[PDB]
């Protein structure tokens, strides 16, 4: 609520309701890159040790749905990695999460599908699913380089502490 | 009638803190108008007659026609809706059933005083309206003590300390022996 | 100051809406028919009478009669009277009821008993709706 | 030779205990009671109905935390009571064995919090009467007795009426102003948070965040927010990846001793050193029904009221109250509303214009000693004045009207 | 209000 | 011109909307704005919803939303979001006109800063393009639904109360009077005791929430001291509730003790001197011919005076202060001193009803209005009064 | 005053 999204200039495009912000990523993707390391997963992932506490967003802008599906999607990528035994394998276990099939918005089984819109035309449907992975596979790879440490070789306790608070009280599953 | 005008431009005072506080604000910021309507054109040009009060809570209000509205309405009592007439007018009726001999004295001085008389300007609007009113062959003169706001007090002061007055007063035993109504009696 | 007073002098109607005799009674119970010492205390009645003396009066007189009675021969004093009588009767032991002391109360209860054994609820009905003051 | 009153401030937390006309309070202990209730399990139908004089077999204060084969069961729960029975059990255990006062030659006067009913007040007031038989009695809300108190901060001589308290609590925190003795009664809000919730939300991510503790020694554990373990924070954020990225030096340790096998078990730190405190200014963490600041509510509280007492109110906010020992506690308040009060001055002469510039509004928090107890000095002082003899309701006026004379409260009046 | 009340 | 007309009162609390000559209105929504809301507290998205949302769905809907109330008192605070209200109002779902050959009808609280009407009337003319608009008072539009040419005005709503006496139908300007109570009002305070009852309400949506509950239970006594005793001797009055969680709340004190801040503004705050107290001081203050007029005829306009025994106790305070302060207690000359309170059935809406009348009898002529050529010159406004 | 006017 508080701690918004920010990093949103109005010539930033959308598609049907999400703002097609610019990831800087080595993968493939409907997007485009940027020089500076600043993005929207940089800002997700400072944000996300205290978005979590708070119990209300109020979107103010449209960048705010994507803060709130990157964050979700983190909350699940945090549960099912704090099982991690090498960066190898969390590495894997990252990427095999990213390609996958999860509830896109406007259908059933995503949570506060209100807010978000139904998408009509066909193009536009590839458009979000690729955008989603390409979104997904970039969170998983900016996780792995800080939530494991050069030492024990494990997930910090500080960085999966937080995986029963669940955002907005549901997550994805 | 300045709070209900304040309320008009913006500002609402209802309770008496607030009547206090606007009556320092009049009696700071008020003065008389020598003609309304060329004081409301000028105001319709308000680029030089507004003025900023502090509150004492700091917020700052802007006056602009309500400084000369309100005084007129001595001029104007159907401002406030009462059927009666201007102080020039009473003092214009109060001299004319006066003897026509002593009306060239009653003319020659005006004394005035009060606490509600102290507004710039006052006295030359005063000696306009009764001029243009009375016949224009003689002369009229305003006097306009600077100290008129205690002048009952002074006088009251002067005329204790006057010797033939220390025998005019009302004693317990005349009063006892007569009653209340002695006073009715003594000097109307 | 104000609403203090109160403001309920109006003017629409808030509903603004032949005593029994002693020689009679004490020759009866002297006489020991005891039927017709209860027989002449109901009668009379102070319907249409406003004085406390007579009320008193009824009062103590119906009070006398009905203590003096034993309890053998109650259901058939009750038995020997009409409806309206029975009526009255029990009106006449409420009024009475109130009164303290001297162990007025075995005989009225007995009454009130064989009240409601032959006159019934109706009996408490029209006794507690009858504005008339008797 | 007249004898001394009592003071006492009852609470939900460590209830304040001595006599007046004293300078420390001899007697600070929690509100825990024992009781000989095991497990029956018709428990409501007779509660506890202790046979012989097994009733009273039962201890009180700390030396009731350590017995383990009752149950340490609190009265009281943020001002509000469900059953009063165990009070009156305290009340009389504390009057003979600690105080040793006598009711029937004594005044007591007792505290409790704004927002207790008309009807806990009248009960107990009417206990008191007929069980202790107190000639008399007074019942006052604690913020007054703060603001007398806080005079011994700087020049006692210099008579200051004016100014608010937001006095802390075990279970409840709340906002008073004073307006030269009278205070406001309408412009009262009270706050559920407290410093019993926070430390809930402390061991709540405590049991998950680390481990190597025993469920029983928790709240010993949870008890780091005392010592020197919570700091304010202006930004939020910040200090977290300060944290995340050296998360050496500013973590600290913990060295506890266990209660029961004598086995020295230890936890670090996290990040609990500042979010605890930091719920204050964020309710919505615990409370989500109240998702409402602290400096916003006093802001709003002050602009409640008439003109001529804005001014100084400001200029006299009192740190007084446990949960308000946290450091820099005064320095974020004051910012915040220094902050808000010149953007609203601001925008108020942006409509107006004018070459003139207002006296700036001046926003000052006072720290001092008697934080943790403002509440018993004042009653010191009530029982002090002899006006407070004249003033205590009397017996014949609880005999025959009833206890509703204690039923006077500052947000009523018909 | 702009100046006394809020409105 | 179009010979179409639509008459609206865009009030603080709700706003009416209908056309001319019609009998009762045809729509009615309140002014209800909230952008959407997530609360990690219960409940997620269901059905569809936009942005900006307003009108009736917000009534049904406020559990994700943020509602805000953009006028209280009658004043000015957001202008965007009154031009979005008056966007959504003036949209082909609520009304459906056009705005280049309409005219509409404004009824503006009386005794409120010009700069509301200016941009009012500056944002009807400009943003939306209307050919002409006009500005009434109450008094009219309310004496005029059954004919009455006198009588004094006690209308009471969302933002202040106001009073507007008129004699012989030429108006009275200087016996007028502002209090800060209202509606609005009177919920602060069922809240801050609710609370003390031990509950915890916030400012987003329960705001809306304790509205029917005020509806239902809550209502005004006759005497305070003897409906006092009942509710401190018995516990008959209490009464609840359902709420759409299905929680169960008591409520037997509250519910009475709210109406009477109208009557002592004192429990919020306020140096009044009463609804009553203050009606008969503007009375005695007129002159002496009007006092009798304005006695026998009065009319308790507004919704929010449908409280239940409202006129009863208005009438038996009038007496009182008749008997104390002109008879001093001479109960005897009080009796012929006659009241008959205007009550119409149909107070929730009258303001509509004055101005279908209005319309119905002013269109044809085209001397009324504030036509859209006269804008476009300086030295304009003011233009009747 | 008494009649007329208040005071
Ligand atoms: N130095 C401190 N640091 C942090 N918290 C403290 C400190 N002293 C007291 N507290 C907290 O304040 C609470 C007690 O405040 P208090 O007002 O005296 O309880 P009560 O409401 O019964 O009077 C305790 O729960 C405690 O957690
Ligand atoms: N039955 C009621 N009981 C109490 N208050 C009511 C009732 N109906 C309306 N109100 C109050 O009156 C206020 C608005 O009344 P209303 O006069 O119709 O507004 P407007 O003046 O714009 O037409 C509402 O905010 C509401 O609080
Ligand atoms: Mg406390
Ligand atoms: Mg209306």
């Amino acid at each position: 609520p508080a701690y918004h999204s920010s990093l949103m200039d109005p010539d930033t495009k959308l598609i049907g309701n999400m703002a097609l912000l610019p990831i800087r990523s080595q993968f493939k993707g409907p997007a485009p890159r940027e020089t500076k390391d600043t993005d929207i997963v940089d800002e997700a992932i400072y944000y996300f040790k205290a978005n979590v506490f708070f119990k209300n967003y109020e979107i103010k802008n449209e960048a705010d749905r994507t803060l709130i599906y990157i964050t979700l999607y983190i909350s699940e990528c945090l549960k099912k990695l704090q099982k991690c035994n090498s960066k190898s394998q969390g590495e894997k276990e990252m990427y095999t999460l990213g390609i996958t099939n999860f509830p896109i918005p406007g259908e059933p089984g995503f949570p506060l599908n209100a807010i978000y819109a139904k998408p009509a035309n066909k193009q536009e449907d590839e458009v979000m699913r690729a955008y989603l992975q390409q979104l997904r596979q970039e969170t998983g790879l900016r996780l792995c380089e800080k939530v494991f440490d050069p030492q024990n070789d494990k997930p910090s306790k500080w960085w999966t502490c937080f995986v029963k608070r669940q955002f907005m009280n549901k997550s994805l599953s | 009638y300045l709070m209900k005008i304040l309320t008009e431009r913006g500002y609402s005072f209802v309770t008496t803190a607030e009547r206090e506080i606007v009556r320092d604000i009049k009696e700071k910021l008020c003065y008389v108008a020598l003609d309304f309507e060329n004081e409301m054109a000028t105001a319709a040009s308000s680029s030089s007659l507004e003025k900023s009060y502090e509150l004492p809570d700091g917020q700052v209000i802007t006056i602009g026609n309500e400084r000369f509205r309100c005084p007129e309405t001595l001029f104007q009592p159907s401002f406030i809706g009462m059927e009666s007439a201007g102080i020039h007018e009473t003092t214009y009726n109060s001299i004319m059933k006066c003897d026509i001999d002593i009306r060239k004295d009653l003319y020659a001085n005006n004394v005035m005083s009060g606490g509600t008389t102290m507004y710039p300007g006052i006295a030359d609007r005063m000696q306009k309206e009764i001029t243009a009113l009375a016949p224009s062959t003689m002369k009229i003169k305003i006097i306009a003590p600077p100290e008129r706001k205690y002048s009952v007090w002074i006088g009251g002061s002067i005329l204790a300390s006057l010797s033939t007055f220390q025998q005019m007063w009302i004693t317990k035993q005349e009063y006892d022996e007569a009653g209340p109504s002695i006073v009715h009696r003594k000097c109307f | 100051r104000f609403r203090k007073v109160d403001v309920g002098e109006y003017d629409e109607n808030k509903f603004v809406d032949a005593g029994p005799d002693e020689g009679e009674v004490d020759s009866c119970l002297r006489q020991g028919n005891m039927t017709a010492a209860l027989q002449a205390a109901l009668k009379n009645p102070p319907i249409n009478t406003k004085s406390q003396a007579v009320k008193d009066r009824a009062g103590s007189i119906v009070l006398k009669v009905l203590i003096s009675f034993k309890a053998n021969d109650i259901e058939k004093a009750v038995q020997s009277l009409d409806k309206n009588g029975v009526d009255l009767l029990m009106k006449y032991i409420y009024k009475g009821f109130e009164s303290p002391s001297d162990n007025s109360s075995a005989v009225l209860l007995q009454w009130h008993e064989k009240a409601l054994a032959a006159g019934g609820v109706g009996s408490i009905v029209r006794v507690l709706t009858a504005r008339k003051t008797v | 030779g007249r004898l001394p009153a009592c003071v006492v401030d009852c609470g939900t937390g460590y209830t304040k205990l001595g006599y007046a006309g004293n300078t420390e309070p001899q007697f600070i202990i929690p509100s825990c009671i024992a009781i000989k209730e095991s497990a029956k399990v018709g428990d409501q139908a007779q509660r506890r109905v202790m046979k012989g004089v097994d009733d009273l077999d039962f201890f009180i204060g700390d030396e009731a935390i350590e017995k383990p084969t009752y149950a340490t069961k609190w009265p009281i729960r943020h001002g509000i009571v469900e059953d009063w029975d165990l009070m009156e059990r305290f009340m009389e255990q504390v009057i003979f064995k600690y105080l040793r006062a006598e009711p029937e030659d004594h005044y007591f006067l007792l505290t409790e919090p704004p927002l207790n009913t008309p009807e806990n007040r009248e009960y107990t007031a009417e206990i008191m009467f007929e069980s202790f038989n107190v000639p008399g009695l007074y019942i006052a809300v604690q913020a007054v007795l703060a603001l007398a108190a806080s005079w011994t901060s700087r020049q006692v001589g210099e008579r200051t009426l004016t100014g608010t308290v937001i006095d802390s609590g075990d279970g409840v925190t709340h906002v008073i102003p004073v307006a030269e003795g009278y205070v406001i009664g309408s412009c009262i809000k009270h706050i559920p948070i407290a410093g019993r919730d926070i430390t809930y939300f402390i061991q709540q991510l405590l049991r998950d965040r680390e481990v190597g503790i025993p469920p029983e020694q928790s709240l010993e554990t949870a008890k780091a927010v005392k010592e020197r373990y919570s700091y304010v924070c202006p930004d939020l954020v910040k200090e977290f990846n300060k944290y995340d990225t050296d998360g050496s030096k500013w973590i600290k340790q913990y060295t506890g001793i266990n209660a029961i096998s004598k086995k020295e078990f230890s936890i670090d730190v996290g990040y609990e050193r500042f979010l605890g405190p930091e719920i204050f200014f964020h309710p919505e963490f615990a409370n989500p029904d109240f998702t409402q600041p602290i400096s916003e509510v006093v802001d709003e509280v002050i602009q409640n009221c008439p003109i001529d007492v804005r001014r100084p109110l400001y200029k006299n906010i009192v740190l007084s109250g446990g949960s308000t020992m946290f450091r820099d506690f005064g320095r974020r308040l004051q910012r915040d509303l220094k902050r808000t009060v010149d953007a609203r001055l601001k925008l108020s002469e942006e409509l107006s214009g004018g070459r003139l510039k207002p006296k700036p509004i001046d926003v000052q928090v006072i720290t001092h000693h008697m934080q943790r107890y403002a509440v018993w000095f004042g009653g010191s002082m009530l029982a002090s004045t002899p006006e407070f003899y004249q003033v205590c309701h009397t017996k014949k006026d609880y005999e025959e009207i009833g206890p509703s004379i204690c039923r006077h409260n500052p947000v009523f009046g018909v | 209000w702009x100046a006394x009340c809020p409105a | 011109q179009g010979r179409k007309v639509v008459v609206c009162d865009n009030g603080t609390g709700f706003v009416k909307c209908g056309y001319a000559g019609s009998n009762f209105p045809e729509h009615i929504f309140p002014a209800l704005v909230g952008r959407p809301i997530i609360r990690s507290t219960t409940k997620v998205g269901n059905i569809e919803i936009k942005d900006l949302m307003v009108g009736d769905e917000a009534s049904e809907l406020r559990s994700m939303l943020e509602v805000n109330y953009p006028m209280e008192n009658g004043i000015v605070r957001n202008w965007d979001d009154m031009k979005h209200l008056w966007d959504y109002t003036f949209g082909p779902e609520k009304l459906n006109i056009d705005t280049r050959n309409c005219k509409i009808l404004l009824t503006e609280p009386p005794m409120n800063p010009t700069k509301n009407r200016e941009k009012i009337v500056e944002v009807m003319f400009e943003t939306y393009q209307f050919s002409g608009v006009y500005v009434a008072i109450q008094a009219v539009l309310t004496l005029y639904a059954q004919g009455l040419l006198t009588g004094v005005v006690v209308d009471s709503g969302d933002g202040v109360t106001h009073i507007c006496p008129v004699y012989e139908g030429f108006s009275l300007p200087h016996l007028t009077r502002r209090l800060d109570i209202a509606g609005r009002d009177i919920t602060r305070y069922l809240i801050k005791l609710l609370l003390l009852r031990g509950y915890a309400f916030n400012h987003s949506a329960d705001f809306e929430t304790v509205r029917m509950i005020k509806e239902k239970l809550c209502y005004v006594g006759y005497n305070i001291e003897q409906e006092q005793k009942l509710a401190l001797e018995t516990t008959v009055l209490v009464e609840s509730y359902t709420l759409p969680d299905g929680r169960i709340i008591k409520v037997g004190g509250e519910r009475f003790e709210a109406p009477e801040a109208l009557f002592q503004p004192h429990l919020i705050n306020v140096e009044g001197v009463g609804v009553a107290e203050l009606l008969f001081n503007t009375i005695q203050a007129a002159d002496i011919d009007t006092r009798s007029e304005f006695y026998k005829h009065i009319v308790l306009s507004g919704g929010s005076t449908m409280y239940p025994g409202l006129p009863s106790r208005l009438e038996r305070e009038l007496k009182q202060l008749y008997l104390e302060r002109v008879l001093k207690g001479d109960v005897e000359k009080l009796s012929k001193f006659k009241i008959r309170i205007e009550d119409p059935p149909r107070r929730k809406h009258m303001v509509f009803l004055g101005g279908a009348v209005l319309a119905d009898i002013m269109k044809d002529k085209d001397n009324f209005w504030m036509t859209r050529q006269e804008y476009q010159e300086k030295g304009v406004r003011v233009l009747e009064k």
